[PDB]
RNA sequence: CUUUCU
RNA sequence: GUGGGAGAGGGUGGUGGAAUUCCCGGAGUAGCGGUGAAAUGCGCAGAUACCGGGAGGAACGCCGAUGGCGAAGGCAGCCACCUGGUCCACCCGUGACGCUGAGGCGCGAAAGCGUGGGGAGCAAACCGGAUUAGAUACCCGGGUAGUCCACGCCCUAAACGAUGCGCGCUAGGUCUCUGGGUCUCCUGGGGGCCGAAGCUAACGCGUUAAGCGCGCCGCCUGGGGAGUACGGCCGCAAGGC
C-alpha cells in the first residue's frame, strides 16, 4: 500500500502553503501516486480487471482536475505537469 | 469359528435394500446379510421387513463366531433402518451403542441428475 | 422451541478472535463439528460472523473437529 | 512491517534432542527471513480433534513476530519443509474482539 | 410409471 | 486531508478436511445395483457391505440469512501478499473544478471456437435396458465433446427490478445489515415489508417512486413476413451488430 509517510511526504511536497491539504496540485499529486502504484500492480495481474476500472476512474478524476487547472492558472499547470512528470 | 464375543454391527440402509455387516472389534467383517441374502429379489429387497430378516440372519450367522456384544453403526436413510436396529436389539446380541455415521460431502461431486435440483 | 439456553449466556467475556481457546470454542459446536446457528449461539451477525472464522482457523490447526458422529439413532 | 502470529505443530514423538533441534531450524529460519520474535507460548502436546499424519496428538509452537510482509509466504514455505513440521499457520495479529463483557 | 384424439 | 469501519469486490501463490472414483493390502460371501415394476449392467479372475494405505480431480458442508460485496456479468473452506470500490466522524484544505454522454475504449453468465495441459464426478451426441400402439423422450445401465487450468477468440441472455443516470422536493410505521452518538433512542449509509399525498388501464408504485420537477442519453410508433433479405462492419467458425 502507500504508507502514511509516503502520503504526507507527497502532500507537503506539493502543497501551495503550510496547511494546503487539497489544492488542485496536491490532489493531482496524490492521484499520480496511486495511479502509478496501481498501473504497476496491473503490469502483473493483467486479469485483475475489477481493479482496472478503479484506475480508469482515477485517471478521469485526474485529467479532469488538470483540465480545470489549465483553464484557471495555465502557469501552475505547466509547472505541475513538468514536475509530477505527467503527459508524454 | 474364532470366538469374537464383542464387535461392530454396520447397518447400511438405502431406499433400495438394507444390508448388515457384522465385524470384529477393529473392522474386519465376520459375516454379512442383506435383502438379497434372504429370499427377496427386487422391490421387496428394500422393504423394512427384509431389513429385519437381514438383521437377524446377520446376527444368527454372527452367533456362530460366538458373538454377544455389538456396537451398531447406521449409514444412510432408507426403507427400514430403525427396523434393522430393532431386530439387532432383539436377536441375542446386546446392543452396547448405536451411531448415525452416514457420510455427507462438504460439497465435492456434482450428484447425478436424479439428485440435483436442490440448492 | 430450542430455548435450552443461549451458549453466549452460559459464559463469561471471551475473545471471539482467539482461535485457540478450544475450551470455550468447544461450546459453539453441536454434537457434531457443526457451528451452531445464531438461535443457539445467541451471538450476533458481526460476532457470529467472526466466530465462524475463528472456529475454522482452529479446525485447521487441529484443535476443533470438522465433524462428529451422532451417538443415538 | 506487520505483526503476525506463527503457528507450528510438530510430531509429538520427538525426544528432547530432535524436538529442540526443530526449534533450532525454526528459530533460525524465522530470523533468516526477518522474523523479529516479540514473544512465545509453547503449550506442547495436545489432543487433536482428528489425527494429523496418523498421529492422534500434536506438539504446538506459537510465536508472534514482526517481519517484512513481502516475505511472510516464503518464511512459511521454509517452515513447512521440515518433515516433523506437520502444520504451519501465519496469522495477521488483530485486536482481541471481546464479547459477553 | 407411461396413458393419444374428440 | 486526518482518523476509523464492514465486506463471497478483484488478482497471484499457498493449504485444510468431508465425499466420489481408481489402485494396493486385510477380513468376508453371493449377490450388488436399479424401478412403478423390471431389465441392461457389475460380481466366484470374489463384487456389494467393513477396515487400513495410496493416487487424483472437482467442489467447498455447518456458519448461511429474510444477510454482505460489485457498475454489470457475478462473487462464498482457511492463510498471506498485491489491489478496486464504499461508508462514518472531524469539518481541516481546493473554490463550481459540476451532470449527462452520440462515436471510442474497456468489461461482459452459459454454450461455443483455437493451441497446449488436465480429466474424479457429471454429462449433448452416442451405445444399450425399459415403457409405449410407436419412444428417435420422459425412467434405468454406460458414455465422447464439454464441464477444469493456461493463453487467445466469441459478446449473447428472462444480460430482470422485464423499471438509464444525476440533483432537489413530498406523512409515517416495522424489520434488518454497517458507522457515529449525549447508545431503553438519535443520527448517516444500505437491504426488505405496510402505508400519507399523489400516480396508474388495472395490477400495483409510494423518501430504495412507478409521486412532484429540471438536465443529458438510449428507445417505441398495429400483427404476420422477420431479427428474415440486401448492403456494410466484426469473427477462425459458429455466428454477431
Ligand atoms: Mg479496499
Ligand atoms: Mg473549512
Ligand atoms: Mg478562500
Ligand atoms: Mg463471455
Ligand atoms: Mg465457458
Ligand atoms: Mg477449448
Ligand atoms: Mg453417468
Ligand atoms: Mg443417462
Ligand atoms: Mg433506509
Ligand atoms: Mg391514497
Ligand atoms: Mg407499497
Ligand atoms: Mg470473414
Amino acid at each position: 500500500p502507500i504508507t502514511k509517510e509516503e502520503k504526507q511526504k507527497v502532500i507537503q511536497e506539493f502543497a501551495r502553503f503550510p496547511g494546503d491539504t487539497g489544492s488542485t496540485e496536491v490532489q493531482v499529486a496524490l492521484l499520480t501516486l496511486r495511479i502509478n502504484r496501481l498501473s504497476e500492480h496491473l503490469k502483473v495481474h493483467k486479469k485483475d480487471h475489477h481493479s482496472h476500472r478503479g484506475l480508469l476512474m482515477m485517471v478521469g478524476q485526474r485529467r479532469r482536475l488538470l483540465r480545470y487547472l489549465q483553464r484557471e492558472d495555465p502557469e501552475r499547470y505547466r509547472a505541475l505537469i513538468e514536475k509530477l512528470g505527467i503527459r508524454g | 469359528k474364532r470366538q469374537v464375543a464383542s464387535g461392530r454391527a454396520y447397518i447400511h440402509a438405502s431406499y433400495n435394500n438394507t444390508i448388515v455387516t457384522i465385524t470384529d472389534p477393529d473392522g474386519n467383517p465376520i459375516t454379512w446379510s442383506s435383502g438379497g441374502v434372504i429370499g427377496y429379489k427386487g422391490s421387496r429387497k428394500g422393504t423394512p421387513y427384509a431389513a429385519q430378516l437381514a438383521a437377524l440372519d446377520a446376527a444368527k450367522k454372527a452367533m456362530a463366531y460366538g458373538m454377544q456384544s455389538v456396537d451398531v453403526i447406521v449409514r444412510g436413510t432408507g426403507a427400514g433402518r430403525e427396523q434393522a436396529i430393532r431386530a439387532l436389539q432383539a436377536s441375542g446380541l446386546q446392543v452396547k451403542s448405536i451411531v448415525d455415521d452416514t457420510p455427507v460431502p462438504h460439497n465435492g461431486c456434482r450428484p447425478k441428475k436424479k439428485f440435483r435440483k436442490a440448492s | 422451541p430450542s430455548r435450552k439456553a443461549k451458549v453466549k449466556a452460559t459464559l463469561g467475556e471471551f475473545d471471539l478472535r482467539d482461535y485457540r481457546n478450544v475450551e470455550v470454542l468447544k461450546r459453539f459446536l453441536s454434537e457434531t463439528g457443526k457451528i451452531l446457528p445464531r438461535r443457539r449461539t445467541g451471538l450476533s451477525g458481526k460476532e457470529q460472523r467472526i466466530l465462524a472464522k475463528t472456529i475454522k482457523r482452529a479446525r485447521i490447526l487441529g484443535l476443533l473437529p470438522f465433524t462428529e458422529k451422532l451417538v443415538r439413532k | 512491517m506487520r505483526r503476525y502470529e506463527v503457528n507450528i505443530v510438530l510430531n509429538p514423538n520427538l525426544d528432547q534432542s530432535q524436538l529442540a533441534l526443530e526449534k533450532e531450524i525454526i528459530q533460525r529460519a524465522l530470523e533468516n527471513y526477518g522474523a523479529r520474535v516479540e514473544k512465545v507460548e509453547e503449550l506442547g502436546l495436545r489432543r487433536l480433534a482428528y489425527p494429523i499424519a496418523k498421529d492422534p496428538q500434536g506438539y504446538f509452537l506459537w510465536y508472534q513476530v514482526e517481519m517484512p510482509e513481502d516475505r511472510v509466504n516464503d518464511l512459511a514455505r521454509e517452515l513447512r519443509i521440515r518433515d516433523n513440521v506437520r502444520r504451519v499457520m501465519v496469522v495477521k495479529s488483530q485486536e482481541p474482539f471481546l464479547a459477553n463483557a
